[PDB]
């Protein structure tokens, strides 16, 4: 008897704290006024006029069900159900020096982004009359690895700067992504302290001037805010947060992280620090394969990206059929059934490896590496339609997309690889020219095969329904620029389109001829 | 390192983290007490002659048969999650004063200082109680 935190732990130098008025805590009162386990006010035994002492952050501790109050971790789950809303966040620190010892103050901290914000070591300080937010001596940890940390102690900046820039650099990164924040954690402890500074929390609130939920506050005058229109605003509302750690890994971040992606080298900095805990987030939960019952609602276009996907799909792999002539059409990664042309002679086999149970007696359960099966499909054409792998076969129709663009769509990943949502958040390896040494470039073409029916224009590539005259045939003339406009823009959704070399142009005129 | 000096007991480890975060540390405490969660204990209690006025803030601890009484600083809020104070600038009521409290209500300390206000005329607790009004 007894047990205690220390949250709150007093680091002061002093000896003798506290006259029993002006004592926080029953636990810290001199003991020359505690008698029978009370205290006792004896006039003779003055209080302190003047006193500082240091007050630890650490050690927060937060679970406590409270009904109009968010829990503020949460499920690996419900995580998932956002995803980047996800940040990764480690902070560096010092330890206070000179007039106090025994806590840790926030130096440097970092994120996913390549942000690192350096702040002058400050701490919460128990005067006379109140506490105090305040500038406090420190000193670097002992290790000859965080011997990078010792200059940072001058770099700057005072706090109530740190958390402007702070919930703006979040502002303007994830405005267009979410309506939250999710922080990603390693080690969490000593970040949760940190958040003491910059957030703030409460029952959920709706931005001024704005339909959606608050992400941040300004004391500045009381008001709550939204990702887009905050602004000089200091305070984060109610953010959420997952540590990593507690999927029960073995060993420190670093050992798992490098385990899986090779592409992010340490340099003990809290950024380099804090992204290794996104991809191990991103990792040990997207490259798992493709789950499909989780919804990420779409902003935006991912509609007429979506469209003008199967568009161009159907178009490709109908005029190749027409051009080359194919016996059989290998479609390797075809969870469903879903013949793209559905109406082709040709003999159609289904490959997957994770195909969906109800057809699944029409598909054949398959893991395509380029080095067990550059043999195993000679006859006929294979497609692969972003499915994503070792280098593609010689004789091949595929998309695979280019992880190096950025979009709303597309967020960064392990290893290299860009996790790419739309619906269904797509990991996607990255993308590698290698993959593509046996395929050839996919040139723009149009084709129809039909009947003909607001200013004409000729383009030397369409093999068009008619081609004797000009000719612009008032009605593909609209659906050749409307095909155009479609593969315009999946092009620009970073989407890349490769072609078994073989294939020419030419060969779909001579469905032309009778 | 600890290497330092332990103010805090476990018990109010969770109460206190909320309310440091909270943008109004007023209502998230009342509303802990709400949800069923216990109150802070651990403030500074003072063995007391039991005779005295009975009014609420004092520079010696002044108590009734009443009242029970507490170290002024122990039984405020803003003073024991570190935060600052409602105050405008910048300064506490009950630090450095003792304060008194009906031993009935004497279980929840820290909130009966926020629920209740003091008569400027009789120096005493309006309602707990007072002659004025
Ligand atoms: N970087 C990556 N992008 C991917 C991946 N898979 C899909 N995508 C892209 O994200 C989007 C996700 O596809 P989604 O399944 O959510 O789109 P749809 O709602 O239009 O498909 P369905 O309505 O369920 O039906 C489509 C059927 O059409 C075929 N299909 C399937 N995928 C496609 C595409 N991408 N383009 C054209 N046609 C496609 C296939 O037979 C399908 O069964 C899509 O736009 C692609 O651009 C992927 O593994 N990596
Ligand atoms: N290396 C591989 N070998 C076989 N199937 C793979 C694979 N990599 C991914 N897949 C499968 O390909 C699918 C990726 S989704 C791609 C969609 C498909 N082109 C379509 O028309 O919708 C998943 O079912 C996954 O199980
Ligand atoms: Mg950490
Ligand atoms: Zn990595
Ligand atoms: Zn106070
Ligand atoms: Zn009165």
């Amino acid at each position: 008897a007894e047990n205690v935190t220390g949250l709150f732990k007093d680091c002061s130098k002093i000896i003798t704290g506290l006259h029993p008025t002006q004592a926080p805590t029953h636990l810290s009162v001199d003991i020359k006024f505690k008698t029978e386990g009370l205290c006792v006010d004896i006039p003779g035994i003055p209080k302190d006029m003047t006193y500082r002492r240091l007050i630890s952050m650490m050690g927060f501790k937060m679970n406590y069900q409270v009904n109009g109050y968010p829990n503020m971790f949460i499920t690996r789950e419900e995580a998932i159900r956002h995803v980047r809303a996800w940040i990764g966040f480690d902070v560096e620190g010092c330890h206070a020096t000179r007039d106090a010892v025994g806590t840790n103050l926030p130096l440097q901290l970092g994120f996913s982004t390549g942000v690192n914000l350096v702040a002058v070591p400050t701490g919460y300080v128990d005067t006379e009359n109140n506490t105090e937010f305040t500038r406090v001596n420190a000193k670097p940890p002992p290790g000859d690895q965080f011997k990078h940390l010792i200059p940072l102690m001058y770099k700057g900046l005072p706090w109530n700067v740190v958390r402007i820039k702070i919930v703006q650099m979040l502002s303007d990164t994830l405005k267009g992504l979410s309506d939250r924040v999710v922080f990603v954690l390693w080690a969490h402890g000593f970040e949760l302290t940190s958040m003491k500074y910059f957030v703030k929390i409460g029952p959920e609130r709706t931005c001024c001037l704005c339909d959606k939920r608050a992400t941040c506050f300004s004391t500045s005058s009381d008001t709550y805010a939204c990702w887009n229109h905050s602004v000089g605003f200091d305070y984060v509302y109610n953010p959420f947060m997952i540590d990593v750690q507690q999927w029960g890994f073995t060993g420190n971040l670093q050992s798992n992280h490098d385990q899986h992606c090779q592409v992010h080298g340490n340099a003990h900095v809290a950024s380099c620090d804090a992204i290794m805990t996104r991809c191990l987030a991103v990792h040990e939960c997207f490259v798992k394969r493709v789950d499909w019952s989780v919804e990420y609602p779409i902003i935006g276009d991912e509609l007429r990206v979506n469209s003008a996907c199967r568009k161009v799909q159907h178009m490709v792999v109908k005029s190749a059929l027409l051009a080359d002539k194919f016996p059989v059409l290998h479609d390797i990664g075809n969870p469903k059934a879903i013949k793209c042309v559905p109406q082709a002679e040709v003999e159609w086999k289904f490959y997957d490896a994770q195909p969906c149970s109800d057809k699944a007696y029409k598909i054949e359960e398959l893991f395509y590496s380029y080095a067990t099966h550059h043999d195993k499909f000679t006859d006929g054409v294979c497609l692969f339609w972003n499915c994503n792998v070792d280098r593609y076969p010689a004789n091949a129709i595929v998309c695979r997309f280019d992880t190096r663009v950025l979009s709303n769509l597309n967020l960064p990943g392990c290893d290299g690889g860009s996790l790419y949502v739309n619906k269904h958040a797509f990991h996607t390896p990255a993308f590698d020219k290698s993959a593509f040494t046996n395929l050839k470039q996919l040139p723009f073409f149009y084709y129809s095969d039909s009947p003909c029916e607001y200013v004409p224009l000729k383009s030397a590539t369409c093999i068009t329904r008619c081609n004797l005259g000009g000719a612009v045939c008032r009605h593909h003339a609209n659906e050749y620029r409307q095909y155009l406009d479609a593969y315009n823009m999946m092009i620009s959704a970073g989407f890349s389109l490769w072609i078994y070399k073989q294939f020419d142009t030419y060969n779909l005129w001579n469905t032309f001829t009778r | 390192g600890s290497a330092g000096n332990a103010t805090e007991v476990p018990a109010n480890s969770t109460v206190l983290s909320f309310c440091a975060f909270a943008v109004d540390p007023a209502k998230a405490y009342k509303d802990y007490l709400a949800s069923g969660g216990q109150p802070i204990t651990n403030c500074v209690k003072m063995l007391c002659t039991h005779t005295g006025t009975g009014q609420a803030i004092t520079v010696t601890p002044e108590a009734n048969m009443d009242q029970e009484s507490f170290g002024g600083a122990s039984c405020c809020l803003y003073c024991r999650c570190h935060i600052d104070h409602p105050n405008p600038k910048g300064f506490c009521d009950l630090k450095g004063k003792y304060v008194q409290i009906p031993t009935t209500c004497a279980n929840d300390p820290v909130g009966f200082t926020l629920r209740n206000t003091v008569c400027t005329v009789c120096g005493m607790w309006k309602g707990y109680g007072c002659s004025c009004d």
